[PDB]
DNA sequence: TATAATGGGAGCTGTCACGGATGC
């Protein structure tokens, strides 16, 4: 179903944050921004899908995943809030996407 | 409004009550749906803390 | 790169007859 305003701007907020944290995560951790992103998508989604990312310069396959979800859990509790923060950020980008399906059925069919 | 503690003084033909109350007194604040709310329920704060 | 926009459109109408896989 469609997003109330305030579902909207919810959503939306939340992945803006789960961006922010995971750049806070990177600062902390000094592990590589992009590879802090996948694996919190990884978690987020499921191991139904992990698979190599091209950008990325390491094979992402559920061992180092777990490997680097576990260097994460390992945190104290004002830095694993970030961990924390992303995972919400995630899941609040596929639900938005999710959400705004239909404006690009409607956008495509004038094409 | 509930009285904790109760010190009185006679004087004369009355009493004169020094009454310790406790009480909370309300006040609403209006959300609009650009903001959110960063308190959970029946969360206590103190001077400064965010609620909205 | 920033008003806001949120589920598509055809379809095509006059064969005939089998075999062989699928429902009361």
């Amino acid at each position: 179903p469609l997003l109330t305003l305030e579902e909207e701007v919810e959503l939306a907020r939340k992945v803006e944050e789960g961006m922010e944290a995971i750049k806070k995560l990177s600062e902390i951790t000094g592990l590589d921004p992009d590879l802090i992103r996948e694996v919190v998508r990884a978690k987020i989604l499921g191991s139904a899908r992990v698979r190599h990312i091209p950008g990325l310069k390491e094979t992402l396959d559920p061992k180092t995943v777990e490997e680097i979800d576990q260097k994460l859990k390992s945190l104290p509790k004002e830095h694993k809030r970030y961990l924390h923060i992303a995972r919400e950020g995630e899941a609040a980008r596929q639900h938005l996407i999710e959400a705004n399906l239909r404006l690009v059925v409607s956008i495509a069919k004038k094409y | 409004v509930r009285a904790a503690q109760v010190e009185a003084e006679e004087e004369g033909e009355t009493v004169y009550l020094t009454l310790f109350l406790e009480w909370t007194e309300p006040k609403d604040y209006r959300v609009q749906p650009h903001m959110n709310v960063v308190v959970p329920e029946g969360a206590r704060v103190e001077a400064g803390d965010k609620i909205v």
